[PDB]
């Protein structure tokens, strides 16, 4: 019990980090009327796929 | 009588089964060739 719940709180904070530093990186680009680098789009999924 | 259990399934690396699995693996490198150009030409074009 104790190492099943050991790694779950470790993988459960790891994906937590990647969505937030995926937030962090792509907050500015909503705060813009821009485009949002297709480029860094392909590695960064956002939620918009096809409009801006 | 037979002296054997009568199992007659050949191994895999029989000279038939050796040739089915070279054509086999020959099809499905072309297969996925085509997989990966159709992947590359729908990215380019989503790209866009």
């Amino acid at each position: 019990v104790g190492m099943s719940l050991l790694a779950l709180i470790s993988i459960f904070a790891s994906c937590y980090m990647l969505v937030a530093a995926r937030s962090k990186c792509l907050t500015p680009y909503a705060l813009t009327p821009g485009a949002a680098v297709p480029w860094t789009l392909g590695i960064l999924c956002c939620a918009p796929r096809a409009h801006a | 009588a037979a002296s054997h259990s009568n199992v007659v399934f050949p191994d895999m690396s029989g000279t038939a089964l050796s040739w089915v699995q070279k054509i086999s693996g020959g099809l499905g490198a072309f297969a996925i060739g085509a997989i990966l150009v159709l992947v590359v030409v729908t990215c380019i074009g989503l790209r866009r």
